């Protein structure tokens, strides 16, 4: 008669690593790394992302006429932009402090577009011939829909003096621009006055832009340039414009209604018709694992990202052969 | 393993012991069979479960990458940004892999130790009333019916009675 | 007869955590995390901090007339500034490269104010009517005490050409400024000359500022702006001014006598009448613990900061019930 | 614990043993009492003391946050700065908590081991001149007066003499 | 050490045992000598070798500093850059020192454990056919010639035969 | 008769540290930290570094006449620059976005110099009297060899209008500059025209520089300043210059033939006549150790840098005395 002490064994082929030994077969183990995603861009907790498709943040915000899809976008959860969107600045140029603005958007979930300087109200200037072949719409020359490219009327560009008071409650994103022409002849041809400027002032802003003549390679058929600028007008504050020519005046500015957690995600993927609690640029994640290895840039309630191929914890004991 | 029991003096495990991590096997004239030691098993389950939750929880706070964009003449800070984000990933990847390796080793040894301690618990009861065979088993001097066997598993084995 | 082997027990209720078990009672333990502070701002090793009270670094350095307390400050150990000091730029504007200057101060323990261009010495210009209602002193209009706001004399602002040679041994912080007026009428009213400039040069500096007209919201009763600039004049180097108008000339500059470990600490707290070896924005620390959890931004000989609520090491053994 | 002694085959500690971490209790016709084993106690004190100083010292070099200010159009680098400073706090917070958990576990086991080893030291002297009761105690075959007891604690227990 | 064998009940090592980490020494009428236990030695060599390679490999991915230059009015980001690069060095320096301390401790205990387990392996064969002297040695009741000694090292010691 | 179980001992005095005990003698151990270097700068895998000696990257690239050694440099593995090279900007001034350019060089192994605007081709201007005593060559006044300092001819500086098309395949680094003179008299003396400018344009660049008059301390005998600028002209793109005076025109630009891993290493050391797989600013490294403590800034196939004085792993066991 005998009694023996012993331990469990089973048919398990799960393996774990230790410092001194790799691939130890164990009776029980627990994977803690999520390796799979659904390969799609999805709603984050039911709230759809802004998928800019072939438009950039600049195209969207300035109102590139190929970006009419985004003429009034509802609240978003995050934003998706391709690596090199084709519909950016249709008329070539720059967007001043562009990255700093994009950073500002990462804390914004909703814009509400409003008209601050009506197009009709420019009676002393021509406000309806501010178009170009670089920004086409349905076969015809058009322009950034949110700013108005003003030119001389009956051979006269009189001084502009406009002011807008932010009487609404929500911070206001105001965009405007300057036109840099090719030569002295083009300047007088559009604006008459040979030496011009745009002065912009707010509570804090103290700007004065002057156009800049230089001979430039053509880009989308134009050698002239537009340089766009922006500010955030606080509530009860007033923005003040004064110009001589070359002014791209605001028509519409964006009201900042909802501030919160957001992100600009860079991805080529389209909308997946889809819902998740954790999104990545490669696809959405649904798991209870404490870790994953899909992509570092996630949004939502996510496992922690690690660069591992494999994380498996021993729970049971060394399994016998 | 460090404690010499698992895959040591106890050569291999028991496919036949299904309801616990550690226990006993008996052989006498009435038959034979396996019985899980509930106490030491449950102790093991609590320990490993606390370990896993401790591990998950400690990794709770940990670096999260954010998108930041830079222009063509901001290459230095762009590169700083990249090295920063990558550096923290490398630090946390290392933490996670090393923790798993180290604790897996400790988990295997924990089990080994639990087995060695159950074996000793039985050894210290039986004293000189059984032969220590060298393989996990004790061969009794007296006959040990099922009630006898049960008292060994009880902690109750009445040594003076035999 | 018997001999037994055993271990210590006692009345301890100290507890420690392990990976596999929490709240294990032990016979002896050692707390290593400091959780308490005295709630005060104190001298650091006997050397008092500069408590700017309701003034900012700009107010202090430019000599905002509400900041006369700091007209000549002795050596400091660290500096304390509120989150939003009320006595900043009394006349509205900007301070150029302000943050880069504040960073410079973190390596400075002592300034010694000296006069470089006497107020009396401006004989061709009016140098005593450079005041405003935005910078009041004892009921009367005043101005930043360290720079001189020069205006036209007998309807004439002749060209200024001044030079100061840094013949003292210690690097010199020189501050100056430009005035941006509201309109063409205000320009000639103060400075006569309609198109003006300030040119500043040193061994390395090559500046030329031009005033900037724009219509601006009022801030502290003014729509005009001041923009302040600075440099560090090395020893044996000369600073050279030339202006037409709009020049806010230096009177006093600061000598950098002591360079060392310092910090600008952001806190609402006042002076505690107090001494410590380790200071935080919430209070001072006195302990031998290797760690604390009070605040990450400390100055002095400090424990290492961690975000833990509790760090306790087992020294003794598992205590029996 | 891993070594089976503390709160294992030795059920509980001794409120009555006041001058060391580990030692002996004796019972004979002359009386009874506790005696600390100085050597194994002092060994434990040196180990734990070195551990604590090692732990404190390793954390000596460690990240220190510095104040850096940024203007309204330097949000990207401000945010980089914040993520950097926070990230290092998270890394060092994790290091400190994990070290304390891991070493606390090791400290408890160290003690367990010191007890098991003192028990074995005594067991290996007494050999078959005493009954191993199973609870930390050895019951002698001969009478063992105070001088006898002292020789067990000495390391000097003359086995052939009994 | 935790397992009580090395510099414990086995007082010291053997300058005379040259071809392994652990083994046996025998004494009988035919002579005496040392013999390495190949199996437990090789096990130790595999473990320590895997440890070192694991340690080297885990440190493979690790922060690399890059040169970045800044002008006189970029002091804030220059300082950020410096604190970043230094901070990661401190984190990896700490990782490397702590790993080496911790694993060195584990390596010493691993050996201790391998010795304790070889001693027990022999003890469990000999059972009551030898006196356990208390110092690593077993003194036989029967004469044990070289073939006898070899069977103890074999794992083959025929207990019923003696 | 007896059999004993025991363990190895030997004559080793190697020691290791553990948490609980320091200086434990062990039978075997393995050092894993490389502490030695050869104290030299060496070829990296047979490919020599560019050792700028007493020249800076600016001196080199602008062609400071004391830096003729580097007039056509072959492919390099890394670059070595002293902390304060003496042959920098011989004519005083600044180099715009200098650090951003140096960063660009860290990804460049080879430049190929080519002529884009021949010196001879300036027939309407004087192109051979653009020299100064600040940039001497063999006793005589010279100038940055890669850019041409153009001055008036027969008292006439007519407008310059030049264009270069990047028809080669490799990105082109184009350098140019502006001259800032001392006073109105010097301006007309060199360039005739009192108010001048340089306009530069490419596909993306839209620059217009104006010279800046100010009274400046002398530096290397000059109070006038040069400010140098650069761009990367893509392939098929054109650069366009227009100026009135003060223009430092490109003669030579650098073709970017090889992009790859490189670094600018700061060191006082000269060439060692030497080859390594891992280089540091203090010397080269040859070891199989996984770690070293020489210097953090390395190039090549290197061990990982740690700040330790000592890393030694136990392999064997506690050695007996
Ligand atoms: C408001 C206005 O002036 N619109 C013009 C525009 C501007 O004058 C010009 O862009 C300023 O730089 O120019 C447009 O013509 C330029 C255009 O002419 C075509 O014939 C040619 O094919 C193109 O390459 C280009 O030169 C324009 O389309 O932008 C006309 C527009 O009405
Ligand atoms: C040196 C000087 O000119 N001081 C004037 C000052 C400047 O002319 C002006 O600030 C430049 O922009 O203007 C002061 O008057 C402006 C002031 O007038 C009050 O009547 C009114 O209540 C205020 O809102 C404001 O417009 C000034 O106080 O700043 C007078 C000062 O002497
Ligand atoms: C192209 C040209 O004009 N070269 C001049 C040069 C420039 O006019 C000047 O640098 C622009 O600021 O000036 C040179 O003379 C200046 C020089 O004169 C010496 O007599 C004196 O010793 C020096 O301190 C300095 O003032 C020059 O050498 O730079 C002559 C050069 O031909
Ligand atoms: C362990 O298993 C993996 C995956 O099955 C295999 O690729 C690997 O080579 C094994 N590793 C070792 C060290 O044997
Ligand atoms: C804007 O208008 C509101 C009331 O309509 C006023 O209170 C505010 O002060 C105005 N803006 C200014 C003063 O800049
Ligand atoms: C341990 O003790 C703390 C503080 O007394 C208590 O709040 C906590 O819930 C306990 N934790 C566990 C796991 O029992
Ligand atoms: C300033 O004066 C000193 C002597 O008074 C002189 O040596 C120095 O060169 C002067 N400053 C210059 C040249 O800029
Ligand atoms: C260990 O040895 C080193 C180097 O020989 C010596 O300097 C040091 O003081 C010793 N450390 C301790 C704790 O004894
Ligand atoms: C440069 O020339 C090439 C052909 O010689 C041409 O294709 C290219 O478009 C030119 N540059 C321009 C248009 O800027
Ligand atoms: C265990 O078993 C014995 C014998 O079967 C029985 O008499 C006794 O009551 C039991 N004791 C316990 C603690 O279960
Ligand atoms: C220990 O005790 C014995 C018996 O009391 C005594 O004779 C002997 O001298 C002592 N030996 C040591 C090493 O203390
Ligand atoms: C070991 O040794 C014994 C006695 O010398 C011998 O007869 C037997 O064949 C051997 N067995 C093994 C497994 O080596």
């Amino acid at each position: 008669d005998q009694i023996c002490i012993g331990y469990h064994a089973n048919n398990s082929t799960e393996q774990v690593d230790t410092i001194m030994e790799k691939n130890v077969t164990v009776t029980h183990a627990q994977d803690i790394l999520e390796k799979t995603h659904n390969g799609k861009l999805c709603d984050l907790d039911g709230v759809k992302p802004l998928i800019l498709r072939d438009c950039s943040v600049a195209g969207w915000l300035l109102g590139n006429p190929m970006c009419d899809e985004f003429i009034n976008v509802p609240e978003w959860s995050y934003i998706v932009e391709k690596a090199n969107p084709v519909n950016d600045l249709c008329y070539p140029g720059d967007f001043n402090d562009y990255e700093e603005l994009k950073h500002l958007l990462s804390r914004i979930n909703h814009f509400e577009k409003i008209q601050i300087i009506p197009k009709s109200s420019w009676s002393s200037h021509e406000a309806s011939l501010g178009v170009s072949s670089a920004c086409p719409y349905q076969g015809k020359s058009s322009f950034f829909r949110n700013v108005v490219w003003l030119i001389k009327k009956n051979s006269t560009y009189p001084t502009i003096k406009r002011s807008y008071n932010n009487t609404n409650q929500e911070d206001l994103l105001v965009l405007w621009g300057i036109h840099h022409p090719n030569d002295a002849a083009e300047q007088t041809k559009l604006y008459q006055n040979p030496t011009t400027y745009i002065s912009v002032g707010t509570s804090t802003l103290n700007q004065r832009l002057v156009p800049r003549i230089a001979t430039r390679s053509k880009v989308n058929g134009q050698s002239g340039r537009m340089e766009f600028f922006w500010t955030i007008l606080k509530p009860n504050d007033a923005i003040n414009f004064e110009s001589n020519g070359n002014f791209i005046a605001p028509e519409y500015a964006y009201k900042i209604v909802k501030k919160g957690d957001s992100t600009i995600m860079k991805s080529e993927l389209e909308y997946g018709n889809c819902n998740t609690k954790c999104q990545t640029p490669m696809g959405a994640i649904n798991s209870s694992m404490p870790f994953h290895n899909i992509h570092p840039l996630t949004i939502g309630e996510c496992p922690k990202y690690v660069k591992s191929n494999r994380l498996v914890l021993a729970t049971g004991l060394r399994n016998s052969p | 393993g460090l404690f010499g029991a698992i895959a040591g003096f106890i050569e291999g495990g028991w496919q036949g012991m299904v309801d616990g991590w550690y226990g006993y096997h008996h052989s006498n004239e009435q038959g034979s069979g396996y019985a899980a030691d509930k106490e030491s098993t449950q102790k093991a389950i609590d320990g490993v479960t606390n370990k896993v939750n401790s591990i998950i929880d400690k990794m709770n706070t940990q670096f999260e990458a954010v998108g930041r964009e830079f222009n063509n003449l901001e290459r230095r800070i762009e590169n700083l940004n990249k090295k920063m984000e990558d550096g923290f990933l490398d630090v946390w990847t290392y933490n996670a892999e090393l923790l798993v390796l180290m604790e897996n080793e400790r988990t295997l040894d924990f089990h080994d130790s639990n087995v060695k301690n159950l074996y000793d618990k039985v050894r210290l009861q039986l004293r000189d009333n059984a032969k220590e065979l060298g393989n996990g088993c004790f061969e009794f001097y007296h006959k040990c019916d099922n009630e006898c066997m049960e008292s060994v598993r009880n902690g109750t084995y009445d040594y003076p009675q035999y």
